[PDB]
RNA sequence: GAUGUCGGCUCAUCACAUCCUGGGGCUGAAGUAGGUCCCAAGGGUAUGGCUGUUCGCCAUUUAAAGUGGUACGCGAGCUGGGUUUAGAACGUCGUGAGACAGUUCGGUCCCUAUCUGCCGUGGGCGCUGGAGAACUGAGGGGGGCUGCUCCUAGUACGAGAGGACCGGAGUGGACGCAUCACUGGUGUUCGGGUUGUCAUGCCAAUGGCACUGCCCGGUAGCUAAAUGCGGAAGAGAUAAGUGCUGAAAGCAUCUAAGCACGAAACUUGCCCCGAGAUGAGUUCUCCCUGACCCUUUAAGGGUCCUGAAGGAACGUUGAAGACGACGACGUUGAUAGGCCGGGUGUGUAAGCGCAGCGAUGCGUUGAGCUAACCGGUACUAAUGAACCGUGAGGCUUAACCU
RNA sequence: AAUUCCUUGUCGGGUAAGUUCCGACCUGCACGAAUGGCGUAAUGAUGGCCAGGCUGUCUCCACCCGAGACUCAGUGAAAUU
RNA sequence: CACAGGUGGUCAGGUAGAGAAUACCAAGGCGCUUGAGAGAACUCGGGUGAAGGAACUAGGCAAAAUGGUGCCGUAACUUC
């Protein structure tokens, strides 16, 4: 199997209509430190639900 | 829960207990259409699948010189009595092995107990 | 007259006087209750909407909140339309009971079966598979042709091939019941329901002689 | 096709699955701290919490018992000594998991996982 | 069950030991034979001195089933060997003067009492 | 300038010049069963030996094992069995190389789907304020097969043999849908037996490898060979056919008017999808009731506040699932995991002591373990939140309310 | 017949049923005696046939174990047009 | 090509095994330059399957089955 015609840019185009990606919108604000982080995540020191979960 | 409260009242109180490989005798009730008697089966049981309700064992016998294997239902209203003579003395649930090997290679032992 | 709305929580043997094993499917079914009654002056057809069950509050949102609120009654695990049979007539808010299939004596069961996801051609319109030896190379369940030459030119539409099964209603006809209980709740029907343990079942009095 | 189906396969074989599932639970055991993918985890705690509630109960038999997993004898000595007091008034609920983002190598849901209260 | 190409044994002293079935009756696109069947088969080795010879082709039933008979009660009827009676073509009546082996209560649901009556067991 | 040919497998579709089932006419149609002709394509329409065979002969069933078209259907679906490039041999022709619609052996079947077509599942938008539900149905799709027995009735017919029409009730084969209640299979996540070897220091006891090392069983789920149901009855209009009255044509005539029957043929009636049915349908419920400024002064634009119902996102997950999507739950919780009890499966765990030099057995013990199954248990994980979604919804006409 | 178009030559065996095979006849288009005729034990990854065990080749496919196929992260072709 | 291909000679341990075969280990060397999720259709390599056992197919193709030692015993033909 292999083309018969050269598809357009229009094609190509309309076919990456279903491509685009998402982008989150509320990934958590912290009840402590104030810093964003993702959901039911860890923030980057390790802080969630308030209290410290890695201890560095 | 619920399919349970169906299973408890349709129990049978007098079903005996009975180890595999035992010569088990079973009374069942035949039906000529008109008038219902009993028929003797002699064997021994090979496996049983005591499962609820659905508990059943597989007994073999030999006769005429033709094995033949039956189940039963320990809670259908088909079987009126199972009596035990000799208990068997085999380490193992299911005793599928005795099809192959003949009747009088294949003597069980009795627990002693 | 109208059916009723249960669940299905398995299915298991019935045991007879003369020892014959029924094997009945066992469906609680639960009070159902009227929400509204549908008539020819506003709806153009005679129809009744039930509910069954109960739903958490929480997960309730207010349109089926006040919905319920309307005709009195609690919040229900889903809604379904039963139509009438010309001449009976039900009120909005009454109970709806288990006894009155005392007589019908044969009830229809419709249901969603169980979702078997995308299956194969062999599987699903019960193909022949091809030999697995003698040559033949990657085409065992394939479905193989699938048309004509190019005088047709075409697939034609309805063919048979792999697709998703299950997750679908199906109504299975002229089903015996052979036991009904009012002070537990509970219909015993010989043979087998479709859909999973737990899935809600739709049974209707057989249409069929 | 998976209807009421348990057990994920980690595209491996039941021999790696074992194995790496016993090289697991042992760093976890001995280090009480384990930083691994969601999945994995998942089916770790269905291998450790039972292991934890075995060596619940101290015996010879029990101790050989836990010996046949995880094969450590240090594995199990530390075992019926620590953990069992400090678990001994704990149904369950042994572990748990906390996730920390994806890895910058192939992109995989990454989570920490530790015991109750880690004595720390 | 039994099908078509199946080695089968007997359960008669007509003088045939081992027959073939190769033709089950019934109708059309018939797979499987039960416990009480009509069917075609050949012999494949008999006594020189029976009242059968090799080659014949003759209609049998079937007395045992190695899958086993459905009792109505979940009961099934395993056997150790399947065998069948030999019955004339023209007529359904058994050649054989004696029946050896177990036989089924199924065979009297379906107007068989030739084979019951003169039969030492079930 | 190219694998592309015949046959076989899977998959079928259409026509009736109909093989059966269905409705009839005539008959050299006593009946059953037969011959011919008409209408009718809804359904069904075989298994093996020989040969590669299509076709055929044979053996055995059925109602039959229909005739043809679709590149003598279908090789970017499969087979390479015939013929057949390169080898060789047999018989014939030719002095010969070689040839032979003469015969035998062996002899590479590629392609990751771009578009239309088909099967399923999704995203955007619209249906004119938004949102959550439940339904009517314009349309489309799935099935429409029948053998045998009994009663009628050994009745009618028939000298006897033979043997009815119609109707009713059961029981079979194939097909489709559904289920795991039983029977089994699988069940490399459960238990046990056993060989070789290595390791835990050693005895015991375990673990890895040797196809799951080789086997025996077996939880749940899946599955059929297992069991439940269906092919309707009926209604309307008809083909052939049978008719009533009835003139043209004083008779006659099924037709010129009118009326009444009439088939598995058509539409309903059985099941499923279905308002993108843009002709965008119907019903119920819920929510939103501020201010100011500017321009070209109108379905205008701009600013502050407000963010409702609901939706979206994340986590736990599923008998839902390729991904999407669908369903249940998120502290006001049994959604998943762990634990307890119970059940099932495997089978008498380890250790102790005794008997036996030893292997081994014995009481502890139907003990230990037990995955997906059942009932409970917040012990753990499902954070307080935040985002989208608004501020009463155009014009004209018609009926009422002032 | 490795040779026969008539041919599936005629008969028998094998099979319920055998255009294949074997055994008898020669009507040898177009076998034939060193471009060798007949037989021949053993042998042959040689052609054909039959029998016994064995099995999913099939009736009739079902389940399970892994690698791809599906999603995410990174790198990233092709014939054809 | 940092390629599932080929390349001559020497060293030749333990266990069980007739054996340099085979299975596990000693010293020694590696996990094979893309990983993580779920376990659809379908493809490939396998395991098992109730009943029949070649009925499928051109054809027992592929599969499946036997497989060793010691003892007894072993046909037609024949160049013995």
């Amino acid at each position: 199997a292999v083309q018969q015609n050269k598809p357009t840019r229009s094609k190509r185009g309309m076919r990456r209509s279903h491509d685009a990606l998402t982008a989150v919108t509320s990934l958590s604000v912290d009840k402590t430190s104030g810093e964003k982080h993702l959901r039911h995540h860890i923030t980057a020191d390790g802080y969630y639900r308030g209290r410290k979960v890695i201890a560095k | 829960n619920i399919i349970k409260q169906l299973e408890q009242e349709q129990m049978k109180q007098d079903v005996p207990s009975f180890r595999p490989g035992d010569t088990v005798e079973v009374k069942v009730w035949v039906v000529e259409g008109s008038k219902k008697r009993l028929q003797a089966f002699e064997g021994v049981v090979i496996a049983i699948r005591n499962r609820g309700l659905h508990s059943a064992f597989t007994v073999r016998k030999i006769s005429n010189g033709e094995g033949v294997e039956r189940v039963f239902q320990t809670h259908s209203p088909v079987v009126d009595s199972i009596s035990v003579k000799r208990r068997g003395a085999v380490r193992k649930a299911k005793l599928y092995y005795l099809r192959e090997r003949t009747g009088k290679a294949a003597r069980i032992k009795e627990r002693l107990n | 007259m109208i059916g009723l709305v249960g669940k299905k929580v398995g299915m298991t043997r019935i045991f007879t006087e003369d020892g014959v094993s029924i094997p009945v499917t066992v469906i609680e079914v639960e009070a159902n209750r009227v929400t509204q009654v549908k008539d020819l002056a506003n709806d153009g057809y005679r129809a009744i909407q039930v509910t069954t069950g109960a739903k958490k509050a929480n997960r309730v949102t207010k349109p089926e909140a006040g919905h319920f609120a309307k005709a009195g009654v609690e919040a229900g695990r889903g809604l379904w339309e039963f139509r009438l049979a010309e001449g009976e007539e039900f009120t909005v808010g009454q109970s709806i009971s288990v006894e009155l299939f005392a007589d019908v004596k044969k009830v229809d069961v419709t249901g969603t079966s169980k979702g078997k996801g995308f299956a194969g051609t062999v599987k699903r319109w019960n193909f022949r598979t091809q030999d697995a030896t003698h040559g033949n190379s990657l085409s065992h369940r394939v479905p193989g042709s699938i048309g004509q030459n190019q005088t047709p030119g075409k697939v034609f539409k309805g063919k048979k091939m792999a697709g998703q099964m299950g997750n679908e209603r199906v109504t299975v006809q002229s089903l015996d019941v052979v036991r009904v209980d009012a002070e537990r709740n509970l219909l015993l029907v010989k043979g087998a329901v479709p859909g999973a343990t737990g899935s809600d079942l739709i049974v209707k009095p057989a249409v069929k002689a | 096709m998976r209807h009421r189906k348990s057990g994920r396969q980690l595209n491996r074989n039941s021999s790696h699955r074992q194995a790496m599932f016993r090289n697991m639970a042992g760093s976890l055991v001995r280090h009480e701290i384990i930083k691994t993918t969601l999945p994995k985890a998942k089916e770790l705690r269905r291998v450790v919490e039972p292991l934890i509630t075995l060596a619940k109960t101290d015996s010879v038999a029990n101790r050989r018992l836990a010996f046949a997993r995880t094969r450590d004898n240090e594995i199990v000595a530390k075992l019926f000594n620590e953990l069992g007091p400090r678990f001994a008034s704990r149904a369950g609920g042994y572990t748990r998991i906390l996730k920390c983002g994806f890895r910058a190598g192939d992109n995989a849901p990454m989570a920490y996982i530790e015991l109750v209260d880690r004595s720390e | 069950m039994i099908q078509e190409q199946t080695m089968l044994n007997v359960a008669d002293n007509s003088g045939a030991r081992r027959v073939m079935c190769i033709k089950v009756l019934g109708g059309s696109h018939r797979r499987y034979a039960g416990v009480g069947d009509i069917i075609k088969i050949t012999i494949k080795e008999a006594i020189p001195r029976g009242k059968v010879k090799k080659g014949d082709v003759l209609k049998a039933v079937v007395v045992r089933t190695k899958k086993g008979v459905r009792r109505p009660d979940g009961s099934v009827i395993r056997f150790d060997g399947n065998a069948c009676v030999l019955l004339n073509n023209n007529s359904e009546q058994p050649i054989g003067t004696r029946i050896f082996g177990p036989v089924t209560r199924e065979l009297r649901s379906e107007k068989f009492m030739k084979i019951i009556s003169l039969a030492p067991e079930v």
